């Protein structure tokens, strides 16, 4: 099964800086990685699909990059409402799996 | 119309149906098998086309019994289609050569 | 019945026999070669079908001399079968076009 | 000249055009997709040939929607070409056998 | 003998020659390219056969310009051979159906 | 040849807990892994075939998971009669090979 490693588990940034979340797959999975945001007591929300594709309604300061085993979710200039947990999820092989999450702290 | 052209068009229609149905059924068969990659519909449709044409890059392939049975139906539909079209072409060329030589 | 249909049916029967015999013989040839994957019968039968149809995903392939000779017989049986069927189809279409035009 | 030979030559010309145009368009479609390998023209031309002949080693394959659509046009041009040539060959052989038997 | 059978046998002979010559030339073209695997004759002969039949597992493939040109000649010899045989089969079936119906 | 690593070699559990045996293959072998139980002075007994498929006569508290290189045999709520050595075996490539075994201790 595809193991997804998100490290580090906690990211500490200053307001308005660029932040990057890492997600590493235990084997090559093309661009089949999707990124979700979960705020406190909220349900997950899709941010980026297929490693880099935008979702309507998501602010444009979110972007994603990478292919193969190494994936990055990026926030241009973080702000308070970005405080949340961030999960990656692969859909290359069955079963779908999730990474363990990175918390954003400001 | 002539039978060979009706048969070729029929076969093209049936082939399109086999590609779509096979894509749906491949995903249905392969989800639940750990390691399977034929598990989302867009790339399953692509796989069904490169299987029907007998190209088979190997970027995707089924691992279950039912996914492989579906693959076999897709291969045979593709090869039969291509055979039907070749035969219809031959029939057209043979008849036009008969006429051109005066029967 | 007509010769082209008898030949096509014969070829389909022989092809099924070649697929089963080739699966058995592929496992027999490949066991004993370190690294070989064509070594259990269900997936060997699948390999023989995708070889006969000339799809060749490459998920499985023989590495020994005898396993590759078996593969060649399977390829040729599959290509010959498909050629026989195309030719039988052509013969049917040509004869029906002869009749439809009044000979 | 006879229609089947004109059609075969036409199809060979069109196939060459499809191979070159498909190589150009494959690179155009695939650049910009992370991970894509069909992104320089010499190896894209090689890929288009092994796709048209339905060999499909799998050393290269498209990953985008448009690169895969181009692949489908290339497959169909190659299979149609080969069908056209087989049918032209059949037409030639049938006519020469008609003459050899005295019509 | 009849032309279609002479042409088919000729094509089978030429195909065998193309397989052997292509195996020799593939090794000659590919040695000297770092990473190339088509570099010893037994497995090059196997590669040439699975290329001629258009199976293309992808266990082996050429990387140089000349090795790929050789591959193209092998593909075309294999596809042409198979087309020639299909056409010869069609010609045989058409003539026997003519006789069986009384011309 | 496929090397199968079973680690740890000894697993110590409490009655009724869930236990997991690890088996790692030196290269990817799909789901071609089979699991055997061997009690003291007994012959091996097939528990799970093709990574996750049940065998008739085997209690349902046994299950297996994984694909690729990483495989897990699981026992829901272990009991005394599960005390035994546990072996994985691959059939993806010739020759078939065995892992070195994990002993269950309660
Ligand atoms: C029950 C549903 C079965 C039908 C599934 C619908 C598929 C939708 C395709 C269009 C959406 C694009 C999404 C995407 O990113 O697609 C490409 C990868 O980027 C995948 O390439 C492909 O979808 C391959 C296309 C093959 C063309 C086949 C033509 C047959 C003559
Ligand atoms: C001497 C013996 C030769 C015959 C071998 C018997 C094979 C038995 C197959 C059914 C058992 C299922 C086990 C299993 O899990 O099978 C699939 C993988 O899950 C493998 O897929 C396959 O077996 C591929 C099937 C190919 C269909 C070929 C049809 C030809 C027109
Ligand atoms: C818009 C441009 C489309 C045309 C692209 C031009 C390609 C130029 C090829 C010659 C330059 C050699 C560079 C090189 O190192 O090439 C080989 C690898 O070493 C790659 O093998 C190939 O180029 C494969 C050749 C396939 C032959 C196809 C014949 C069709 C019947
Ligand atoms: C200029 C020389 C060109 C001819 C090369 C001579 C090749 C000799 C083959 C026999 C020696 C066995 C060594 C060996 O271990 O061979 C197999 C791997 O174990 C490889 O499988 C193969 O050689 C594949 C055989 C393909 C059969 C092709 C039949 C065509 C209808
Ligand atoms: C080959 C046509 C029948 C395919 C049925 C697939 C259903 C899969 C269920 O697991
Ligand atoms: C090609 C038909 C003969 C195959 C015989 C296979 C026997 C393998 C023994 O090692
Ligand atoms: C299938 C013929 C049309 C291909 C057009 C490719 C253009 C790619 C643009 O992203
Ligand atoms: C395609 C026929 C000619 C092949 C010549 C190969 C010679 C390779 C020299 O590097
Ligand atoms: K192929
Ligand atoms: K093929
Ligand atoms: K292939
Ligand atoms: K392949
Ligand atoms: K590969
Ligand atoms: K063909």
């Amino acid at each position: 099964d595809i193991l997804l490693t998100q490290s580090p588990a906690i990211l500490s940034v200053s307001p308005g800086e660029r932040v990057s979340f890492s997600c590493r797959a235990s084997q090559s999975i093309g661009t089949d990685i999707h990124w979700y945001q979960q705020r406190t007591n909220g349900s997950p929300r899709l941010l980026i699909k297929y490693a880099s594709e935008s979702i309507s309604g998501i602010p444009s300061r979110f972007s994603g990059s990478g292919s193969g085993t190494d994936f990055t979710l990026s926030i241009n200039s973080v702000e308070s409402e970005d405080i949340a947990n961030y999960y990656c999820q692969q859909s290359n092989r069955w079963p779908f799996t999730f990474g363990s999450g990175t918390k954003l702290e400001i | 119309s002539a039978l060979h052209w009706r048969a070729a068009g029929a076969a093209t229609v049936l082939l399109v149906i086999v590609l779509l149905a096979g894509s749906y059924l491949a995903v249905l068969a392969e989800r639940g098998a750990p390691g399977a990659q034929l598990i989302t519909y867009p790339r399953a449709l692509w796989w069904s086309v490169e299987t029907a044409t007998t190209v088979g890059y190997g970027d995707l392939a089924p691992v279950t019994l039912w996914g492989r049975c579906v693959a076999v139906v897709v291969m045979v539909a593709g090869i039969t289609s291509a055979g039907l079209v070749t035969a219809a072409l031959a029939t057209w060329f043979v008849g036009r050569e008969q006429e051109r030589r005066g029967h």
